[PDB]
């Protein structure tokens, strides 16, 4: 799982 | 440093160096906006608009690129001495071939060190991007723009991972 | 409006619309960076990063757009009642059968009001600029910056020209 | 139709421009940054106008965001269910408060996943709207403008209106 | 800084706030960027208010850049005197057109070197001030604080208050 | 408000007051970048650029500076009533020689009103920091930096700790 | 690429490199905020801050400093083709011993083609400045600020004079 | 309760 | 009188 | 000739 | 502690 | 003979 920019 | 035309760029102002699209050129001095470059193909030189250039250089020199290396790796050595908040890489992506992945070194509350992946997707006629709210010529260009403003990360990539 | 997908783009958050590039898409609603549009060739319906498409209308209808028009004309036709600092327009190109001026009138000490030119160069994907610090994938784009900014120009582009 | 209510009166500046009294109502025609090419529905005369002289005069119901009849838990269901994303908010009635509304808008955290917060819009005395004192505004219409393309104050922007 | 105005009401929101209503009048004990410590002539209850919401409610008489009797002849000699510089500036009330306030600045012409460019301030319905419709502000001290930290408009920053 | 002088400073502009590093100024308006000042020491008055001296007043009289304050009576006093989030406070470094500490009551997630701490670093010529980033003159200056943007820290120092 | 440390750097991120005030550090990488550096001193490398240092390199060098060149000479060669708005260099000055001047091709709405001369004043321990608001410790430092911002000059340091 | 200017 | 910009 | 930008 | 985050 | 800010 990877994360993100807000 | 070796970089690539974007577009063709056509001569307005003196010591102005016209060339065009996919051209190779040289670049001598970097005067913030304007950066004196020589041709690679006619040998000609003057001053060209940055942003209608872009990296040609390999990456494997680079020192936040790293080829063969798994997430796990990059993990384990982002959490490694000699490296904080703010410490980063790019590695190939294990979920996705043909792609790239930004791992970079973050600080919680309740985890402390902590490592984030960021999927780095790629464009059409060539380009990356992380978020579709900016695009980017090439991996450099990226990196470059992330290290002076973290739109979106949870942090600066403040300085490449160290070994 | 219309706007025409500028690169491809892959869903990634929930209730994005993904579409193929250079596609025709319609625009439902313009929440600032996230638009909703629905494909000229699918039907479905969603959200999508505003610039990854540029303004397909048609320009005729356009406020500060007057193709049939020469300089000297534009120069009159800005100088005459009704406008004032800022006020502006594009026509086409007099010199060039194919390029794009923007006109836009100022004021001045050593005369008064002043009609300044700007000639609006070219890309090979068919891009617009004015000066090489920012580019445009349409001539709307460009429009739509220069009022919210005088980046490099002599005077922000206030309103356009009033018959 | 583009409605808006003159907030103050307008005195023409520059050539081109419409004048107009405080209160009067007018349609917009050309939307040109800060000036804009504005029709008085009094005279029918037309001419530019200061966009922060005005506010949006339609109203809010036919709006993508705003949700009369939703209450705080049903917010946060519509919100948190699929379809929707970091950035989703919508504009409601105050429970806590009559009068007023209030924004909820769906986040991401580290600790928990997407979360709804909610923020109070609390009213101003000639009428305007506030989530924070530093920035005012004359009309939900503008509160959402502003917060859609920039966040100081809150966690995250206002990405995209609540989807069904 | 010594006496506000509110120009709103505003309701405790945060522990350590105090509350006022339109119009009261509040004393400054202590600036703290976007919240002043006041004191309520009214109630006399110490607080931290937002000083967005309240505009200086002193004299103009004692500003240093405020020149009530001087016309615009006065006005545009004093600021060509020795002590002055490019920056230089200051706000009368208009003989001529009374009620209203003109402002004075002088700069330097690559043509006509040292001259003195006039600006008129507007009178807004609600009883404010403005030189561009783009920006107003509720009071001639807002508007100079404006002014002297961005020239947004004007040929040059109000550098510094005319001298004698 | 009395200043020092960090540098000489000769007169440039028509109507400045020149100055000597070390002498003492009394600022009599702050208008922006130029100050009204009065030389303590020649009883001269002119404008002199904000950026040259630093606030030479005490640290006692400052609300938002306590002497003698531990570091638990700081967290206590600072999460007590009549303060909330932005509310801080300087006292003197507990674990370190000869500095300083910022205190500030900030808010997370699962911990609800937490107590974040921040060493304020000697530099070499006097001045401090928080963060390498940005240094100040003095004390003052860096609170007046802090409380007017949160350049690093989590929240901008909002109101100085009430007894 | 040899800067001089202006203040001392006591190490805070694991992986920083500290340093004294005045000591010798020989630059590696510059990853925007921070950069990989060496010590000339104990030959330990790791990342520093940029604003603790200056280039210390030589002046001639650069591509903007003309040593001996006088206020007239500039004019003729600022004007001279090849160059443009923009361009500019600094010299030894000649009208106050120990100082430098900076000269830039302007365009001016009246007499054309202009070139502008700006005094470089000293500072008290080795500083720079054009304007009291911002100062810097080397020419080096004072160039680099205004090419990427024409912060009080009505022109941005483009390129440097072209012979 | 609500959240705020965070 | 002169005018914003 | 085009008054163009500097 | 908490640095300069 | 010079030119300022
Ligand atoms: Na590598
Ligand atoms: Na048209
Ligand atoms: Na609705
Ligand atoms: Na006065
Ligand atoms: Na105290
Ligand atoms: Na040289």
């Amino acid at each position: 799982d990877y994360d993100y920019v807000h | 440093n070796l970089v690539i035309a974007l577009h063709s760029y056509e001569p307005s102002h003196d010591g102005d160096l016209g060339f065009e699209k996919g051209e190779q050129l040289r670049i001598l001095e970097q005067s913030g906006e304007w950066w004196k470059a020589q041709s690679l193909t006619t040998g000609q030189e003057g001053f060209i608009p940055f942003n209608f250039v872009a990296k040609a250089n390999s990456l494997e020199p680079e020192p936040w690129f790293f080829k063969n290396l798994s997430r796990k790796d990059a993990e384990r050595q982002l959490l490694a001495p000699g490296n904080t908040h703010g410490s980063f890489l790019i590695r190939e992506s294990e979920s996705t071939a043909g792609s790239f992945s930004l791992s970079v070194r973050d600080f919680d509350q309740n985890q402390g060190e902590v490592v984030k992946h960021y999927k780095i997707r790629n464009l059409d006629n060539g380009g990356f991007y992380i978020s579709p709210r900016i695009t980017f010529p090439g991996l450099h260009e990226l990196v470059r723009h992330y290290t002076n403003a973290s739109d979106g990360l949870c942090t600066r990539l403040s300085r490449p991972c160290q070994t």
